[PDB]
């Protein structure tokens, strides 16, 4: 709604580095906000795609950023008989960056790991590895919950039970408020998928540089299931946290399984013990219902609400039987928590193959009205297909079914503008949350600042119905007497961080239904039924209302004595296009109509 | 009577005709009372104004190019026509609807292109042993139903990338079934084995030279193979004259789009032919799987019927895929594919047993309604597809176009086409919104105050500057009291003392 | 709490005093505010005991 599309911040990475694949906001100790940007194909020291994370400090012009120096180096440690190896080649360091408190968790899901025991081995499979860092102190740590030393033949002997070799842990990383890092490993348990949750403090306090296979004592992992539905579910493709069971002591995870039950797709809400509280099935197969999941209270009722994304939803148009556009589901949590059922809103994209719903970012309260707003990104939507982001405002019932604002890609085609979204953080500290969109195709990140929202109010008062010729105050510049009265319109402009130069424009139209220059009611001065005048409110808590004397034409002169006398009061921003970009957004009621009639014997 | 054209204001050829197709414009410079110019044709013809100078376009749909439906496509497949007519010119005024009919006949013996897409996963090894002599028996059975059969072959396992392909020890990169002590061949995404050709001996020879590979996960990179086979006309060698068949043989699930992110592959699949000179999919490791929507679009664009010859463990799944892609059907392959010949024959019969219309590049303004007239004279409205047909049967479809508003292009062409066939009807719709007299504008009409009013269509367009009857009202509205007031013979009070007599309202 | 004592607005009146017996904020319809002060012991029509009001 109020996200500025004219002045953008462009943060660049290395060429072909996928700079922008994932991003988050890191809050420096001093309250200074920085952006953590994953670049999962940055060149390593040995001229090879390894990964990387950049810590972009906030600026106005933007540009290049410094990078967090992690340990990009294959590791080999022989624990007696065995020989543990970690291969950091095309590991994808930066595919999931999440900042909590003062720590940054940057996960490489495709880091490979092998256990060479004599002739045998455990197979060089991708287990993933999250790298935790504290850029203000240098404390580095690593977390690889799925590393194992079990030989390959053992799984074959036991039907691949509890096989965590292909986890790619860190595919989707979240951090709860209590400081617990939760990682979704879609490929764990032989591509069933699992969740690996562990306190960040324990991760930092159980890591020793040189030891490759250790065990965090407080970590918890999901349960392997023999139910045929979960097979190839990719359960952990997207993960989010929220309150969904009542008690605020317990925190619940929302986990997406985009291919649950034969590509049908599902989203599971379950407590910390991984007991499935509720399951939200998909609607159309191969739609990837669960690709993105977000938790926010859009309707403001105090209960968290769920947003699911199916970027490959093929809508049933009248002309096109099945067109791939994408679809975002909104589920509203009612009282009686185990009753969340049918979807409450079904947003759908427009462009074909635009993948509407690839990223659902809770924006906070962008408009500052007491309801939560979200952003849904279609990385290949838009008429030219270069990428779009649609801002949806929250309301009492669900949220707005139309995009309040639409942001288009400033980058060439194929930039994947919108693949990564992150918001609800006031980057410039102007009282309004900003938004960061990552186009990894162009290796860049666009930062949108939310300009202030001026909430207007209009009150146009016409005292009563009047007689054609009361023979009161004379017609202007003449002794000829006419009927006269007063028109008073009070316009107010209330908002946060409004500048001191705010000057609205009041269009006062006298009986707009009739054609101008001969209206039934004119002004007692210039006689112009339509008067648009500037009214300045640059820091005025008191609405300003310049009363005007208005003249009424003779009973014989005006022949339509039965048509209602409807005055129009319109409020518009001044032509700020002459200077720089419009510094304010005039959201709210800015146009009203007031009707009266013709009275007799008065 | 009412003449809704007469009300709602009168502007020019555009407005009166845009109000309703039934409305007519009597541009002839007759009496203004005798030529209101915004009324129905029947009302206007009574009050003269029609020396063939009236404007009233009549919607028409002329058959520009029609040939009779063939009955046996044994010879000269290029000269075989299955859709009558082949090209029509349709004319529509704004907010008008008009219908026509098409006849679709599936010829008796049409040429057939069968391309065998084989899942070369290890569990499908036994199947490979029941396919060695498939060419000869397939030709023998198909010759009863065609005379220009051409068979091809392609193989697929999955993307040769880490989460699906074993990458340790390095011996497994050249024998992914080393540990089970057998010998397999390196993992391949999709390789085009045999180009479509009539010599079934070539098909039986290329088979017995194929070996299975080994993949980790149950889902197979199948839809990538379907996309590459479909979009590669030059390599696969599709004939744009034959019934394209694409038999899909598999036993497990399939990798839908967005799964390639499990391997670091995030670039979406584009419908391009990447099969290089080596007959190997050269972008399998650097391009995501195709989605159902893109696969369906490329199937329709190249006129390919899809047969999921899938084993009993996945049939329901692929059945649920069949009801997402037009022109596809699912057959129950066996564990060793011991009946794929019968499956292909019956699937081809069922595919020829249904005709479904498809609309291509239809302008958004046009809205179509379909009435299908199948065997006998029964006509089912609404639906655009009737089943139950056989080989040689003829069906008809009554199709109504219905434009809303008036596109500025005034001439757009769209396609009506039965699914799978190349035969198509090209409809060139011309929007007759404006008229000749509107184009014949005279802004300098001396009759209209020395030419300050566009005499376009008898009436004179002058706007608020001269909105009077003779383009004489120098100021907008009746305030200036345009010359030659309502006062009869002039010198009379306010239109005979009737106050504001408002032109003809006195 | 935050009323500035070190800087004040001083309005003069008639030498006959009473300027400040009663006062109020005249809120203009336009939104402006001006201070209206009644001086009930200003001069009369001819040096008479009367009142009088100023608009500051
Ligand atoms: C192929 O599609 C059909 C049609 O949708 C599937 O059959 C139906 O699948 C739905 C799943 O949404 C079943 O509904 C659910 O059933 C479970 C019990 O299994 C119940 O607990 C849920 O509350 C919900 O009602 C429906 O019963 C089922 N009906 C039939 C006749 O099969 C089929 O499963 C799909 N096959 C696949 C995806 O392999
Ligand atoms: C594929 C790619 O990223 N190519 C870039 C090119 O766009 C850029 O102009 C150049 C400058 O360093 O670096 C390289
Ligand atoms: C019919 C009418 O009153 N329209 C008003 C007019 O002032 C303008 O189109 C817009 C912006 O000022 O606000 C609205
Ligand atoms: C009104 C009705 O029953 N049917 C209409 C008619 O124009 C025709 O039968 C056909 C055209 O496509 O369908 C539609
Ligand atoms: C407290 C008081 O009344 N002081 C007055 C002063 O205002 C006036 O200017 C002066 C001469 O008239 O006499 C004294
Ligand atoms: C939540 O935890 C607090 C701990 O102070 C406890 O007092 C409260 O009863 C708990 N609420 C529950 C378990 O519903
Ligand atoms: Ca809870
Ligand atoms: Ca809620
Ligand atoms: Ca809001
Ligand atoms: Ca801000
Ligand atoms: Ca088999
Ligand atoms: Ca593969
Ligand atoms: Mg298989």
């Amino acid at each position: 709604l109020n996200l500025d599309p004219v002045q953008l911040t462009f943060y660049a990475g290395p060429n072909g580095s996928q700079f922008g694949f994932s991003l988050d906001f890191h809050k420096d100790s001093h309250g200074r906000v920085a952006i953590v940007v994953g670049a999962p194909r940055t060149l390593g020291p040995s001229q090879e795609e390894t990964g990387g994370v950049f810590l972009c400090p906030w600026r106005a012009e933007g540009g290049q950023c410094p990078s967090l120096l992690f340990d990009l180096r294959d590791e080999t440690r022989n624990v007696g008989s065995q020989t543990l190896q970690t291969f950091k080649a095309r590991q994808g360091l930066g595919a999931s960056v999440v900042s909590w408190s003062d720590v940054i968790v940057a996960c490489a899901p495709w880091q490979h790991w092998n256990v060479l025991e004599k002739t045998e081995e455990a197979e060089k499979t991708p287990v993933g590895s999250c790298f935790l860092a504290q850029p203000e102190s240098g404390r580095r740590a690593e977390y690889s919950p799925c590393r194992g030393n079990t030989l390959s033949r053992i799984y074959v002997e036991n039907d691949f039970s509890w096989d965590k070799r292909y986890c790619e842990a860190g595919f989707s990383s979240v951090v709860t408020q209590a400081g617990e890092l939760v990682l979704g490993a879609p490929g764990g348990y032989y591509f069933l998928g699992l969740l690996a949750q562990a306190p960040v403090a324990d991760i930092f306090s159980s890591y020793r540089p040189g030891i490759l296979l250790w065990h965090v004592s407080s970590q918890s992992l999901s349960f392997d299931s023999s139910n045929p539905e979960y097979f190839d579910g990719y359960w952990g493709y997207s993960v989010a946290v929220g309150e969904f069971d009542g008690d605020l002591n317990t925190t619940e995870y929302v986990v997406g399984a985009p291919t649950w039950s034969w590509t049908l797709g599902a989203v599971e809400i379950l407590d910390s013990y991984y007991q499935r509280l509720h399951r939200l099935r998909g609607e159309q197969m191969a739609s990837y219902f669960g690709h993105s999941v977000a938790v926010t209270d859009v309707n403001g009722d105090g209960r968290h609400d769920l947003l699911v994304g199916a970027p490959l939803y093929m809508e049933s148009r009248a002309d096109r039987k099945l067109a791939e556009v994408g679809r975002v589901y909104l589920f509203l949590q009612p009282r009686g928590p185990h009753a969340l059922g049918a979807p409450s809103l079904l947003l759908t994209g427009t462009q074909l193959y635009g993948r509407f719903g690839s990223a659902i970012a809770p924006l906070g309260d962008l408009d500052r009205d007491g309801y939560n707003d979200i952003a849904v990104a279609a990385p290949y939507g838009g008429p030219s297909g270069r990428g779009q982001v649609l801002v949806f405002l929250g309301q009492s019932e669900g949220l707005r079914s139309r995009p309040s604002q639409v942001l288009d890609s400033p980058f060439p085609t194929g930039s994947a503008f919108g693949f990564s979204l992150r918001g609800a953080v006031d980057i410039d500290d102007n009282g309004y949350p900003d938004l960061i969109v990552g186009a990894y195709g162009a290796n860049q990140v666009a930062v949108y600042r939310a300009q202030p929202v001026v909430k207007a109010s209009v009150q146009l008062l016409v005292q009563d119905s009047l007689n054609p010729a009361v023979k009161s105050c004379v017609l202007p510049q003449t002794k000829t007497p006419v009927s006269c009265f007063n028109i008073q319109m009070c316009v107010g402009a209330t908002g946060h961080n409004i500048p001191q130069k705010l000057s609205l424009n009041a269009e006062l139209q006298l009986d707009r239904q009739k054609p101008r220059q001969g209206r039934r009611v004119l002004l007692l001065g210039s006689q112009q039924a339509g008067t648009t005048l500037n009214l300045d409110l640059g820091g005025k808590h008191s609405p300003i209302c310049h009363t005007t004397m208005a003249f009424l034409r003779d009973e014989a002169d005006f022949r339509d004595k039965l048509s209602p006398i409807v005055l129009s009061l319109n409020v518009s921003l001044p032509p700020t296009e002459a200077g720089m970009a419009p510094a304010v957004v005039l959201h709210g009621d800015t146009h009203v109509q007031e009707q009266t009639r013709i009275v007799l014997d008065c | 009577g009412p003449n809704i054209c007469t009300t709602r204001g009168v502007s020019s050829c555009q407005q009166c005709l845009a109000v309703s197709p039934m409305c007519a414009w009597c541009s002839d410079e007759a009496l203004p009372l005798g030529s209101p110019r915004c009324d129905l044709k029947e009302n206007l013809l009574k009050d003269n104004c029609a020396p063939e100078s009236i404007e009233f376009p009549v919607s028409e749909a002329r058959v520009l190019e029609d040939r009779p439906l063939s009955d046996k496509g044994s010879g000269d497949s290029s000269q075989v026509t299955q859709v009558s007519p082949q090209r029509i010119a349709l004319r529509l005024r704004p907010d008008d609807s008009k219908n026509f009919s098409i006849q679709v006949r599936q010829v008796e013996d049409y040429p057939v292109d069968i391309y065998y897409l084989m899942d070369l996963s290890y569990s499908m090894k036994d199947d490979l042993w029941s396919i060695q002599n498939l060419g000869t028996k397939l030709a023998t059975q198909m010759r009863k139903l065609t005379s220009n059969l051409r068979i091809g072959f392609g193989a697929f396992v999955d993307k040769p990338v880490s989460p699906y392909m074993y990458i340790s020890p390095p011996e497994a990169l050249e024998n992914p079934c080393y540990d089970m002590k057998t010998t397999c061949l390196p993992m391949f995404g999709y390789k085009h084995v045999l180009t479509l050709t009539d010599q079934v001996t070539r098909f039986n020879e290329e088979v017995k030279k194929q070996s299975v590979s080994r993949n980790r996960d149950a889902p197979e990179g199948g839809f990538d193979a379907i996309m590459q086979a479909t979009v590669c006309d030059e390599k696969i060698g599709w004939r744009n004259d034959a019934s394209h068949l694409l038999v899909f043989t598999t036993d497990a699930k399939t990798h839908i789009a967005l799964d390639g992110r499990l391997a670091g592959i995030v670039q979406p699949n584009d419908g391009q032919c990447h099969v290089g000179s080596d007959n190997h999919y050269s972008a399998s490791t650097t391009m995501d799987y195709p989605s159902l929507g893109l696969m369906t679009e490329k199937l329709s664009q190249k006129n390919i019927n899809l047969i999921f010859a899938v084993t009993e463990n996945v049939v329901n799944l692929y059945q649920n895929y069949s009801e997402l892609i037009p022109g596809t059907t699912v057959g129950v392959l066996s564990m060793d594919s011991s009946n794929v010949l019968q499956l292909i024959v019956d699937a081809y019969g069922k595919i020829r047993s249904k005709v479904e219309l498809e609309v291509r590049d239809l302008p958004e303004e046009l809205s179509l309604s379909f009435n299908a007239t199948c065997l006998n004279n029964e006509v089912i409205p609404g639906l655009k597809s009737c089943m139950g047909l056989k080989i040689g049967d003829t069906v008809s479809f009554s199709i109504e176009a219905k434009v809303r508003g008036c596109p500025q292009e005034k001439e757009k062409s769209f396609t009506i086409k039965p699914v799978g066939f190349k035969d198509s009807l090209i409809v060139q719709v011309t929007f007759d919104c404006d008229c000749a007299c509107q184009a014949q504008a005279e802004p300098n009409s001396h009759r209209c105050n020395n030419g300050n009013g566009t005499f376009e269509c008898g009436v004179c367009r002058c706007g608020p500057g001269w909105l009077g009857s003779q383009c004489e009202c120098s100021e907008e509205d009746y305030r200036p009291s345009q010359q030659d007031e309502c006062s009869p013979r002039e010198g009379q009070p306010v239109c005979s003392q009737r106050g504001e007599c408002l032109c003809g309202q006195c």
